């Protein structure tokens, strides 16, 4: 039948979950962002599009930081890209204060994977509607 | 409720007309064992503040971290971390009072004596106590534990007011605390003859001195002491 684009974890007869793939749309609709990775560090940029020329220039910054080591930038639902990164900030001094190392770049990767992955397993949740470019240096 | 084991003495400061001053050895004491002694008890934050601990020194490494934690989370979305947002020292201050007060309210204290010493944006001197009791207090000159009783008063001749803070210079603060360490390494017998020192100041930023140690030491008249009352050879 149909409706199985109604509720975030269902799986539809070709195995797809349609809310996810809503969520894309959204992101799609957003700003471009990039990054670039170099011989020994990452660059980030984001286009920031001017509504008005009310917008006080340089002060609706957009890329932002995880620890001290790592940037993060995003398109889509900006809020749902705050959201994500305060977890990220968590995460990342979750594993400080056990390990005493700052947080591996690879290590961080999975902790946000396995947190917006979480996010497509219930029907009580929304999918988040950014995608993430992410990076830094660390040990390796 | 806990007891402390590992320890750290003494931590002392003043305030000069340009800045503050603070020092501490950098003993880490077992009860009567010497045990520690590479041992930095003063706490840089950024560059206008600086954190002396005594006390517990598990403790120390505790309030260490989260004064790490402070600066990077102070910098999270906040394009101005590096100036008109940077931490002053009174945030810091009020930070861990804050923290003191809760840990001994809820029967679980921290176990040391904090010394916050550093210059505000504006140019004001700042220099204030907080312990494990959540207890607070500013004075031209601080001192903790045997500082207190033996580095309080060699201080105070040089700053007695508030009105002798703009008289006094960096080296006449600096010559007074150095002499009050030599002082406490005579007297104070859970005390080293290695310290650290800092200084703020609003012009020449922050300065932090590793490895001095006490010296010019008078031990000579010892060999004239004989005896307890009556011996005389």
């Amino acid at each position: 039948g149909t409706g199985y684009d109604l509720s975030n974890s269902v799986f539809s007869p070709d195995g797809r979950n349609f809310q996810v793939e809503y969520a894309v749309k959204a992101v799609e609709n957003g700003t471009t962002s990039i990054g670039i990775k170099c011989n020994d560090g990452v660059v980030f940029a984001v286009e920031k599009l001017i509504t008005s020329k009310l917008l006080v220039p340089q002060k609706n910054v957009k890329i932002q930081v995880v620890d001290r080591h790592i940037g993060c930038v995003y398109s889509g639902l900006i809020p749902d890209g705050r959201h994500l990164v305060n977890r990220g900030r968590e995460e990342a001094a979750s594993f400080k204060k056990l390990y005493k190392t700052p947080i591996p770049i690879p290590a961080f990767a999975d902790r946000l994977g396995q947190y917006v992955q979480a996010h497509t397993l219930y029907n009580s949740v929304r999918p988040f509607g950014v995608s993430t470019i992410f990076g830094g240096v660390d040990k390796n | 409720t806990q007891q402390p084991i590992v320890t750290g003495t003494s931590v002392i400061s003043m305030k000069y007309d340009n800045g503050v001053i603070i020092a501490a050895d950098n003993l880490g004491s077992y009860g009567s064992l010497l045990r520690f002694n590479g041992v930095e008890r003063l706490i840089p934050v950024g560059d206008n503040t600086v954190v002396g601990i005594s006390g517990d020194i598990s403790d120390m490494q505790h309030i260490e971290r989260l004064l790490k934690d402070l600066v990077t989370e102070n910098a999270y979305d906040n394009p101005l971390a590096d100036a008109e947002e940077a931490l002053e020292p009174s945030y810091i201050f009020e930070y861990l009072a804050t923290v003191m007060y809760q840990r001994r309210s809820k029967m679980n204290p921290l176990w040391n004596a904090i010394i916050v010493a550093g210059v505000q944006s504006n140019g004001d001197q700042f220099l204030r106590y907080v312990n494990l009791l959540g207890v607070t207090y500013s004075s031209p000159t601080l001192a903790t534990g045997f500082g207190a009783h033996m580095a309080n008063p060699l201080l105070r001749k040089v700053v007695d007011r508030e009105s002798d803070i703009p008289k006094t210079t960096v080296q006449v603060a600096e010559e007074a605390i150095v002499n009050a360490m030599r002082v406490l390494y005579y007297r104070d017998a859970r005390s080293s003859r290695n310290f650290s020192l800092a200084i703020i100041d609003k012009n020449t930023g922050l300065t932090f001195k590793k490895n001095l140690q006490v010296e010019n030491m008078k031990w000579d008249f010892a060999k004239d002491i004989k005896g307890y009352g009556t011996q005389k050879i």
